[PDB]
Formats: C-alpha cells, sequence, structure tokens
C-alpha cells in the first residue's frame, strides 16, 4: 500500500544511467550512508559508455595537487 | 677536575662520532672508485671535508667537520635512494645504517649485524677466509649454503647481497629436495631431524603426508596410517627428552605438525560417507609438487579449497609454530581465497585472538617471513606509501598490524595506492607508478591488515578501502586445543584433562569475578601461563603443581581483595591439590638486604608485592604497575632492581621516562618534512643506543625503561609490536629495531579507565589493592632518610621516641573528618611533616648546647606539634585549624601549642 | 546534480538487476547465486529477526562467489558437482567472512542449504520452481530459458515474509513502524 502510489500514478523511473545520460550538468554529486559505496556502479557505467575514470580519493596534500 | 673530565669525555665522544662519520664518508666516496662522478658538487664538498679532516687529524697528531658532514648529508639523500632502489631490502634500513653498510669496502663484517633488519630470520653470516659458507638463523640453527661464494676486494655490497639472496633459496630447495628423496627412500624422520634444517624437514613431511593421505583416499581405509602416525608421534616425543636445544626446538615444531597430521587423519576416519570425507579433505591445506617443472624454485605449490599458491623457498629458521585450531584453518582458507585474486586478507576482532600470528603462520606455511608494521597517527600518506613501495619491490608480505590506528585522511588517501598495487598484481604489470616514480613490482608481494574495531580513539575504514580487503572474524578462538597440544608438547602425562581444567577454570574466573576494567582472561593469559610453566618443569616436574604454580604467578598479582579469595577458592575447587611453595630463601634475603640499604621496612604485603613482581618479570618482558597514588610502586621496583643487582651481579641501568610530559614527535620521532630525514625521539634513541652497544657493557647488563605516567592510548599502542612477541619497533622510516631479551619496560600509573584491552593483555599487570607500608613504618623510614640527608644520636632517639604510635595514629584518624580543599589522603602528607620537623630541629640545634633536658624536650615537642598541625590541617580554614590545634593539644607534660 | 545511491528494495528487482549485470552449469550456478544474494540482502534489512545486527553485503561477495563457482565447475568437470563443498565455502568463507556472531552464521548456512541444495525439483520460493539444466542445451538457450522463467514470476504482497521463510509477526511490526513513520511525516508535510 505504501508503494502503490508509485506503482499506479507514476509510470516511469530513473536510474543512474538515465540521470547521467539525461542531464545537462557536467558535475554529478553522489551520496550514500556509511559502509556502502556505489563506485562500482560508476565504473560499470563508464565501461558501458566507453570512457575512462580517474579515481582520485581526497585526504592528502600530494593527492590534492594530483587532483 | 670533574668538570674537566666530563668535558674530555664529551670531546672524546664527539671525536669518535666525527671519526665514524668520516669513515662512512671515506667508504662511500673516498675509497670506492667510479663513485665521485655521480654528483660532482657533492664530490667537491666531500674532497673539501676530507682536506679539513686531514688538517684536523694532523693538528691532533702534532665540531666544524661534524657540522659540514651533517650539512652534506642532505646531498647524499638521492644517492641513498638510488642505492635502496638497487637492492630492495635496504628499504628496511635508515640513512646511518645505509652509510655503515655501503662504507664497508673491504671489512665486510658490518653487513652481518644487519641481517635481522634486512631479512628477518637471519642473525649473522658465517665467514671462512674471505668467503661466505652459510647464514645463521636467529634461533641458533646453522645453514650451510650449496656452494661457497668468493668475495672480490673491489666488489659492491648489493651485488653479492643479491647473489646471497638467491643462493639461500637455492640451498633451501636443495635441502628440501634431498630430504624429500630420503623420506621417499623409506627412512624414518628420527634420523633426518638431526641432519637437515627445520624448514626442509617440515616441507618434506607435509608433502609426504598429503601424498599418503591422497593414496589412502583412493581407498576407504584409514586405520593403518593413523596408527603409523601415532607411532611416529610417540617416537618423536621419546626423542625430545634426549637431545640438545636446537634439536629440542626442531623436534617440538615437527611434533606440532605431526599432531596436526594425526588430527586430520582422525577427523577423516570418523566420516560416514565419502562425500563429507572429500569435503573435509578439500577444506584442509595440502602441499603438492610439480612433476614436470624445469624451474627449481617453483616446483612446490600449496592447494586449499581448489586454490593454488606458490612456495617462495625463503629461509625462516625455526619459528615458534602455532597449534592448528579449526579457526586457524578457516583463516588460512579465507586468506588463500583473498590471495587468489591478489586482494588483501583482512582480520577483524577483539584483541588477543591470534590475528597477526595467524598471518605469520600463513606466511611461514608459504615459506616466507612476513614483515609486520605497527600503524600510528604519525604514519601520514608519504610514509605509508613509502613503506608500500618498499614492500612491493622486495615481494615480502606486509601485515599492517593495528590498521585502525591510522588517521582517517591517510586511510582514504592510500586507497588509490592499494588499488593500484592490486591492479598491477592482477593484470601482471611489470612496473607501477607511486609517488611520481616508476618502480618495479615483484609478483610475490601481498598486503594484509589486522584491525581491532569498536575501540576508543580508533578511526573507521571507509567503504572504498574496505572493498579492497576481505574481512574475517576471529571473535572466538579455541583455547582448549591450543592448551592440550602445547601441554602434550611440553611432556605432561595427562594433557587432555589438565587442559580442559585450565580452560574451564579460566572461564570460571572470567565469569565469577568483580567486573572491573582490567580483568581480561582470554588467550594471551593462557599463553603466558604455559610460557611461565615451561621453566617450572626443572624443579617441579610435569604435573598439577607446575600448572597451579604458573597460574598463581601469572594471574594472582593482577587481582584485588575479594577477587584473590575467589581465585583461591576456585583453585582449590577445580584442582586436586596446591603444591608446596618455593623456598626462595636467596631472593628473599637479597630483597631484605636491598630494603635495609634503601631504608624501607619489609612488611608482609610489601614483601609479597616484591616477590610477585620478581616472579612475574622473570618470564614476562613488559609490566604495568597499577595502584593508588603514593602506594609504593616506585619503591617496589627500585628495591627489586637493587635485589636483582645484588643476587645476579649484573649491573642495572634505569631510564625513567614520563610519557605525557613529552609529545609523540619528541618521544618516538618525527619525519622532518623539510627534506625528509628521520630525527630520533627519546625511546627510539635509547633503543638504538642499547642495540648498537658502543660502550660494550650492555651485553652483560639489564636495561629497564619506566614509563612513569598515565597510559594514554595514543602513546601506548604505538608500541604494540614491542609489547607482544614480535619484539620489534617498526619506525615510520622502515627501521626495524629489535628488542633484546634484557630490555624490560615498566609502566607506572594510577588509573586504567581510558586504556584499551590491546595493551592490558600484552603486559603482566600488577595491582596494588592498598598501601604497602604502614603509617609508623613510613614515618620511621622518612626520619631515617632525613637523618641520612644530613648529642646527635640522643636527639634522634628522643625525636623518634616523641612519635608515639598510639597518639600519632589517634591524631591521624581524627584528622580524617575535617573538610579538606584539594583532597589528599593523610598518608601522603607525612613527608611534609617529617621534613618540616627535621628542618626546624636542625635549624634550632645551634642553641641546644645550653638548655636543660626538660626545656629542650618541651621545645622539640612544640615544634613537632606545629609541624603536624601545618602538615595535616594546613589546607583548612581558620576554625578547622583552631579545632585541630585543640585536638592535638588534647592528644599529647608536653608544651602547650596555641 | 545530486544522486542518492541505495540498495534495491525488491527481491525480484534485485534478481533482475543481478541477472542483467551478468557451460550451462555455470549459468545455472550464477542464477542460483543471484537468487541467494538477493535473498540474503533482503534478509539483511530486518535487524531484530533477520540477523543479529546490521550487515553489509556488496558486489565483491557476489564476484568472489561467482569466481569460486566457476573454478569449482572448471576443475571438477566430471559432472559430479560438489554441492556440499560449495555450500560450506560460500556460507563460511565468502559470505560468512564478515559474519561475527554465531546465529547469523547458522542462518546463512540454512539459507545456503535451502538455495544450493542441489535437487532437481528445487523450490527456492513457493512461486518459482527451477528445474536443473539438461545436458543437451546451449548457453544462449539456457540464458533465454532462465530469463523467461524469471519474467513470469510475480512478487506477492508478503514477499518480505513468505519468500524469506519468516513468521509474519516481525515483518508486520517492521512494516507497521515504517508505514507509521512515513505516514506521520507526510501528514506533517501535507498541512503546510
Ligand atoms: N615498605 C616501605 N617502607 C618504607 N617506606 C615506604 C615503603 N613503601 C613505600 N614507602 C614510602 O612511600 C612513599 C610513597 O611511595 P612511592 O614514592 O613509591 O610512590 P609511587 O608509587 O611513585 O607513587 P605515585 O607515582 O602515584 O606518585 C615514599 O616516600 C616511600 O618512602
Ligand atoms: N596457536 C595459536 N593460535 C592463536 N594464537 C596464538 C597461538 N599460539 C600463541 N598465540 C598467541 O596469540 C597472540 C596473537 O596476538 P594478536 O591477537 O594477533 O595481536 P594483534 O591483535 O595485535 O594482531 C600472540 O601473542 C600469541 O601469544
Ligand atoms: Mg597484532
Amino acid at each position: 500500500a505504501l508503494n502503490w502510489f508509485k506503482n499506479e500514478f507514476f509510470v516511469d523511473e530513473w536510474n543512474i544511467a538515465d540521470v547521467v545520460a539525461n542531464s545537462e550538468n557536467n558535475y554529478f554529486t553522489m551520496a550514500s550512508e556509511r559502509d556502502v559505496d556505489g563506485t562500482f556502479k560508476l565504473i560499470e557505467l563508464a565501461k558501458a559508455s566507453k570512457e575512462s575514470l580517474k579515481i582520485i580519493p581526497l585526504g592528502s596534500i600530494e593527492n590534492l595537487n594530483y587532483a | 677536575l670533574e668538570s674537566k673530565l666530563t668535558k674530555l669525555s664529551e670531546i672524546q665522544v664527539n671525536w669518535v662520532e666525527v671519526q665514524f662519520y668520516w669513515l662512512d664518508l671515506y667508504g662511500i666516496l673516498g675509497e670506492n672508485l667510479d663513485i665521485q662522478n655521480f654528483l660532482p658538487l657533492e664530490t667537491s664538498k666531500f674532497k673539501s671535508l676530507t682536506s679539513e679532516y686531514k688538517m684536523i687529524t694532523t693538528r691532533a697528531f702534532q665540531k666544524l667537520t661534524i657540522d659540514s658532514l651533517k650539512m652534506i648529508k642532505s646531498s647524499l639523500s638521492t644517492f641513498l635512494e638510488r642505492q635502496r632502489r638497487q637492492f630492495p631490502r635496504f628499504y628496511f634500513l635508515g640513512n646511518d645504517d645505509l652509510l655503515k653498510i655501503i662504507g664497508s669496502g673491504k671489512h665486510h663484517d658490518q653487513v652481518s649485524k644487519f641481517m635481522k633488519k634486512m631479512f628477518g630470520s637471519i642473525e649473522s653470516i658465517i665467514f671462512f677466509e674471505d668467503s661466505i659458507t652459510g647464514v645463521r638463523s636467529v634461533e641458533g640453527e646453522v645453514l650451510n649454503l650449496n656452494e661457497k661464494i668468493e668475495l672480490k676486494d673491489s666488489i659492491q655490497a648489493q651485488e653479492w647481497l643479491n647473489i646471497l639472496d638467491t643462493e639461500i633459496k637455492l640451498s633451501v630447495f636443495t635441502q628440501f629436495r634431498d630430504c624429500l628423496g630420503q623420506l621417499k627412500d623409506g627412512t624414518d624422520i628420527e634420523v633426518v631431524v638431526s641432519k637437515y634444517i627445520f624448514q626442509a624437514i617440515l616441507l618434506s613431511a607435509q608433502v609426504m603426508w598429503t601424498e599418503l593421505v591422497e593414496k589412502c583416499l583412493q581407498t576407504n581405509e584409514f586405520s593403518k596410517y593413523w596408527k603409523e602416525v601415532d607411532m611416529k608421534i610417540k617416537g618423536l616425543l621419546d626423542k625430545l627428552n634426549k637431545s640438545s636445544d636446537n634439536v629440542k626446538k626442531k623436534i617440538e615444531a615437527l611434533l606440532v605438525e605431526y599432531l596436526h597430521f594425526n588430527n586430520v587423519i582422525g577427523q577423516l576416519k570418523n566420516c560416514s560417507t565419502k562425500e563429507e570425507a572429500r569435503l573435509l579433505w578439500a577444506k584442509v591445506q595440502k602441499f603438492y609438487q610439480k612433476n614436470d617443472t624445469l624451474d627449481d624454485l617453483n616446483s612446490v605449490f600449496i592447494s586449499q579449497s581448489g586454490y593454488l599458491l606458490q612456495y617462495k623457498f625463503e629461509y625462516i629458521g625455526i619459528p615458534e609454530r602455532l597449534i592448528y585450531t579449526p579457526l586457524l584453518l578457516v583463516g588460512f582458507a579465507t586468506l588463500t581465497d583473498s590471495l587468489h585474486q591478489k586482494y588483501g586478507g583482512c582480520f577483524f576482532g577483539p584483541a588477543g585472538t591470534g590475528k597477526t600470528e595467524t598471518v605469520k603462520a600463513f606466511g611461514q606455511n608459504l615459506g616466507r617471513v612476513v614483515v609486520v608494521f605497527n600503524c600510528d597517527d604519525s604514519f601520514d600518506y608519504q610514509v605509508l606509501s613509502r613503506l608500500l613501495v618498499g614492500i612491493t619491490q622486495i615481494g615480502a608480505w606486509g601485515c599492517f598490524d593495528e590498521f585502525n590506528r591510522l588517521d582517517e585522511k591517510v586511510l582514504s588517501a592510500v586507497s588509490a595506492n592499494i588499488q593500484q598495487i592490486q591492479n598491477g598484481l592482477q593484470v601482471g604489470k611489470s612496473h607501477i607508478t607511486l609517488l611520481e616514480e616508476e618502480t618495479p613490482l615483484s609478483p610475490h608481494t601481498a598486503v594484509f591488515i589486522t584491525l581491532n574495531p569498536g575501540y576508543n580513539g580508533r578511526s573507521e575504514l571507509p567503504e572504498n578501502l574496505k572493498k579492497s580487503f576481505r574481512e574475517f572474524s576471529m571473535k572466538s578462538p579455541q583455547s582448549g586445543t591450543i592448551a592440550e597440544m602445547i601441554l602434550q608438547i611440553m611432556g605432561f602425562e595427562d594433557s587432555k584433562s589438565l587442559a580442559s581444567k585450565i580452560v574451564h577454570f579460566l572461564e570460571l574466573l572470567s565469569s565469577k569475578c568483580s567486573s572491573m576494567n582490567h580483568y581480561h582472561f582470554g588467550l594471551r593469559t593462557l599463553k603466558g601461563v604455559l610460557r611461565n610453566c615451561s621453566p617450572l618443569v626443572s624443579e617441579f616436574g610435569e604435573g598439577e603443581k607446575t600448572v597451579v604454580e604458573s597460574l598463581k604467578r601469572v594471574i594472582l598479582p593482577s587481582l584485588g581483595d575479594t577477587d584473590e579469595l575467589v581465585f583461591k577458592d576456585e583453585l582449590s575447587k577445580i584442582f586436586d591439590s596446591a603444591g608446596t611453595p618455593l623456598n626462595s630463601k636467596a631472593i628473599v634475603q637479597c630483597l631484605k638486604d636491598a630494603g635495609q640499604r634503601s631504608g624501607f621496612s619489609m612488611s608482609e604485603e610489601f614483601l609479597k608485592k616484591c616477590m610477585q613482581f620478581y616472579y612475574m618479570q622473570k618470564t614476562q618482558q613488559a609490566l604495568i604497575l597499577v595502584g593508588k597514588a603514593g602506594c609504593g610502586k616506585t619503591a617496589t621496583w627500585k628495591t627489586v632492581i637493587d635485589a636483582m643487582a645484588i643476587f645476579d651481579g649484573h649491573a642495572n641501568v634505569v631510564y625513567v621516562i614520563d610519557t605525557k610530559v613529552l609529545t609523540k614527535e619528541s618521544l618516538y620521532g618525527s619525519m622532518l618534512k623539510a627534506t625528509l630525514e628521520w630525527r630520533d625521539g627519546l625511546f627510539t634513541s635509547i633503543l638504538r643506543r642499547v642495540n648498537d652497544d658502543i660502550t660494550g657493557t650492555f651485553k652483560n647488563s639489564r636495561i629497564w625503561v619506566v614509563f612513569d605516567s598515565d597510559l594514554d592510548p595514543e602513546y601506548v599502542e604505538a608500541m604494540n609490536s614491542v609489547l607482544d612477541d614480535n619484539k620489534i619497533l617498526t619506525l615510520p622510516n622502515g627501521e626495524r629495531l629489535p628488542i633484546p631479551p634484557n630490555f624490560r619496560i615498566l609502566f607506572e600509573t594510577d588509573n586504567l579507565d581510558h586504556t584499551t584491552p590491546a595493551t592490558i593483555t600484552r603486559c603482566g599487570l600488577l595491582w596494588f589493592s592498598t598501601d604497602v607500608c604502614s603509617i609508623s613504618s613510613k614515618i620511621d623510614h622518612l626520619l631515617n632518610k632525613s637523618y641520612e640527608a644530613l648529642e646527635l644520636d640522643k636527639l634522634k632517639d628522643l625525636i623518634s621516641d616523641s612519635f608515639d604510635m598510639a597518639s600519632l595514629t589517634n591524631i591521624f584518624t581524627c584528622s580524617n573528618d575535617l573538610v579538606h580543599i584539594l583532597g589528599v589522603r593523610t598518608f601522603n602528607k607525612l613527608e611534609t611533616a617529617v621534613q618540616l620537623a627535621v628542618h626546624l630541629i636542625s635549624s634550632y640545634r645551634q642553641w641546644f648546647q645550653n638548655l636543660d633536658d626538660k626545656s629542650l624536650k618541651d621545645v622539640i615537642t612544640l615544634l613537632i606539634k606545629r609541624s603536624l598541625l601545618y602538615a595535616l590541617a594546613g589546607d583548612s580554614t581558620g576554625e578547622s585549624q583552631r579545632a585541630f590545634i585543640q585536638t592535638i593539644n588534647t592528644y599529647f607534660d608536653s608544651q602547650e601549642l596555641s | 546534480d545530486r544522486v542518492v545511491y541505495e540498495d534495491i528494495p525488491g527481491i525480484l528487482d534485485t534478481v533482475k538487476d543481478l541477472w542483467g549485470s551478468q557451460g550451462v552449469w555455470s549459468v545455472y550456478c550464477t542464477f542460483l547465486l543471484s537468487w541467494f544474494h538477493a535473498l540474503i540482502t533482503a534478509r539483511t534489512r530486518l535487524v531484530p529477526h533477520g540477523f543479529s545486527k546490521k550487515y553489509y553485503f556488496n558486489d565483491c561477495d557476489f564476484q568472489f562467489a561467482s569466481v569460486y563457482l566457476e573454478n569449482v565447475l572448471a576443475t571438477n568437470s566430471t559432472n559430479n558437482i560438489p554441492w556440499a563443498q560449495v555450500r560450506d565455502h560460500i556460507a563460511t568463507i565468502v559470505y560468512g567472512g564478515k559474519i561475527d556472531e554465531e546465529k547469523d552464521l547458522e542462518v546463512v548456512a540454512k539459507l545456503c542449504a535451502h538455495v544450493f541444495c542441489g535437487s532437481d525439483n528445487l523450490q527456492i520460493v513457493p512461486g518459482v520452481r527451477i528445474p536443473q539444466p539438461l545436458l543437451q542445451q546451449s548457453e544462449e538457450e539456457e540464458r533465454a530459458r532462465l530469463t523467461a522463467i524469471l519474467s513470469n514470476t510475480i512478487e506477492p504482497a508478503d514477499s518480505l515474509s513468505s519468500w524469506l521463510q519468516l513468521p509474519r509477526e516481525s515483518i508486520l511490526d517492521y512494516e507497521r513502524l515504517q508505514a507509521k513513520e512515513v505516514a506521520s511525516s507526510t501528514e506533517q508535510l501535507l498541512q503546510e
């Protein structure tokens, strides 16, 4: 009964691939709670779109300069 | 001329240091050829320094040089980094040791002292008329190389070090091959165990065991091989009691392995069908061997649950083998699962459960020593990444112990480096780029982390880093199997019942005692009990008496008031009898002599505490002394140190360090971020000074380091690799300073509220439930000390007679009810009273030659009353002081004090 | 642009996602593995009853279980698949490594025994029945058959209770609390 509204009124849903492919913005911000990550989703999306990801974590000055 | 002698000694020490630095400079640039052309400006500076040193030497024969050498030491950093890149194992050495090893143009003897640092399980090198015959292990085992290697006079260190590194692997493989051939010929292992090194015998025995077990699995019979392995175990146990120390260690390790073999065969015999038998055989570790390999060193591979790992054939010596619990086997299985895709094996759980030792046992089963690092907040991104590029070039396995202690920013920053290392290992990349410097990647490298989650002052691993590791939980270890197998190794008659009683008694003590913050009775205390029971077999034998004595000496000193009564009741209930205690006449006499020379009085409780401390430290290396403030910890350990010096004759040096006074950068050290050199701290400086042994007396002297402050966790778990059985101090710069057996650490504190279980279990704790000295004895000792700090005998006698026990105790009990600001117990304030009264009497003695006895006694009593007032009620208001002077007037012919 | 990443709530949706992300026995084993991963991730949400605490199973566990399955299928090619060995390794090493307690190990072993039982008339859920593959089929035909039998499955309203084999009291309590929270929040939001 909770998701009946979503099932009946709305007849379309957007995933990460659609929101990446259907946005004018060149910058995307991704969020999740602790002890879970979606880096593999972005890696899979980049592989499917035939692009290259430069994974650069932050936290140190040398890595900031490289960034 | 004491000042002149001290100045001469300081000048001699400075000249010796300058001579050593100049010798290193001559070895690196002044002696070797084709080496000054690398850096021309540095060559010119070295030539100028050589000219200045020659002029100074001529002037001395008939500070500025040391300063110039220190200044040009910065210009040698690039050359040192290139030298480290030449031989990858030099990454475990500092700049000073690198200069020492590269300046050995023809002596070739300073290399041998560093083998423990570079290799891990090799102590010295055997030399024979300028030719290396073999390498010597730490545990005393002697390895003979396959062929002698001739040394050239103009050869460089790194080339012959590399050929020695390969020769060690070749020799170990040769010994394994002919040992395996001899066991295939049908001989027994009893004659082989006195002929070859331990590693070859172990590997050949494992290969033979898995081949015979697979042959038996081709049928459905298991009884004959089980009986044969049982007879072999009994024969090895018989041979254990009649062999030398090296053979004793080797036989003990082979007996551990054969006990594991018998356990696996017995588990396979109890199967009902063949499917579960095959599953159980696939779950355990197997040691197969290639039959058509043209390369010698890759002919042995390890199979477990369908995954294959390569044997490295690196020398490990005779390490302390571990008992193969089922949890250890499952940990080996998940480590092989993680390493099949070149990930990092990760172990998480409470402290004292066997994580780092499980990783080390896995490495030893894979035939390579595992270098262990102790992470800390000071391990920033550059240092940790330098350690990673150090361990990738060597190919040695890095086990980052206490991975939670890292700062979170470093934890997130090193994720890219760890992912790059994993991807290079998986894709077979020849080179990787870390720190903007392309470095080789040995295919044998791997990383492990062992973190202890859910602690105070510990960071949390981000998920993008946890996805590169594989967490495995070891919350519950198997103490029963470890205790049973170790007690069977030691030679106890009834191992099973005794081990079950030990484990049940430990759990009963854990579950039926007052739950205070330091009553931790897991696996470390059981291992300590067994290690303390090992020396007791000489004078107590293998039986119940040794076990109860070891349990007393290990557990009892860390108990309170009711807890020790509970422990005694449980010891009487669960064990058949309590043995007669040790005679201990010599140590008691030495302790009493030390106390007499130190002014203390030997009561029952203080002597009991001293004896407990002595018997605890006899096996345990690092101790924590816990008690109330002003309880007698310093007096206890100082008296025991003096007693040891009297009894054994070994000189004692004490290096008292206050932990919280100094910052960490001044305690352990700090990487100078300006141009990346290591500046020694204080504890590190002490450790390096005692390791190098310039004076030559530390070989026959004990060294005691006292951390006389609170146990701040940020200061204490920087030493987790020192407190445990690793006995190394893993510096940020890769320096692996070993802990000598005569290097003991004492912790002097008052509370354990903010400490962590990671350091309580590592040290034998000593608890002071109440004060060790009575009031009157303390007053008498303080009076004796004040008299020693200075007719006189009559004055001292009457002063001591004026301190009547009944009146003084009544005054001290009456002083407790007053309201005190800055609350101090009246036990602590007696020093002020004694010193003030003694000083007042000493000040007024100048007019005591012309006074009557009654007047003199009344004056001295008045001064004593005033001192007692101002040292007991000195921190109280006017009304309280008036009440107390009235009380002391009532409680003492004495002159009235208003 | 902002995107919030969360695990897919539906069990059938999770199976479809893991199937779209990816010998015929390898396809059968990875299908059973996707079902097992979806079931255990669905059971992870129920903290008081599904497990003892909050766990986190991600794609790495699925990848390792898939690699172990393909390694066992490749090496043990004599068509006598060691289902007990696969069950023990998956429930102890791969998916049971992160497990700290013992009851959670027991329930993971029970779930793996129900999923990887290795019987021809396998019934993982009361609706869907998966026959074992025959020896005369192609890989593309196998994938088409498994996709077709996945498409015809309909998710009942009590999938959080009936599919996971749990008593309805805990699921009713959890769904009631969640519905109460969301309904109270939307009642507060609707007024103004
Ligand atoms: N057996 C003893 N006989 C005589 N004096 C004693 C005895 N035991 C302790 N004392 C006295 O107790 C006083 C306080 O003890 P001590 O100096 O050992 O404290 P501590 O353990 O260093 O305390 P803290 O570090 O908390 O300040 C000392 O002046 C010492 O002389
Ligand atoms: N067979 C064994 N299995 C597990 N642990 C053992 C065994 N034998 C001895 N131990 C003890 O286990 C301890 C392992 O310490 P560990 O808990 O790994 O430290 P850390 O938590 O810092 O990694 C060692 O101090 C050792 O005394
Ligand atoms: Mg450790």
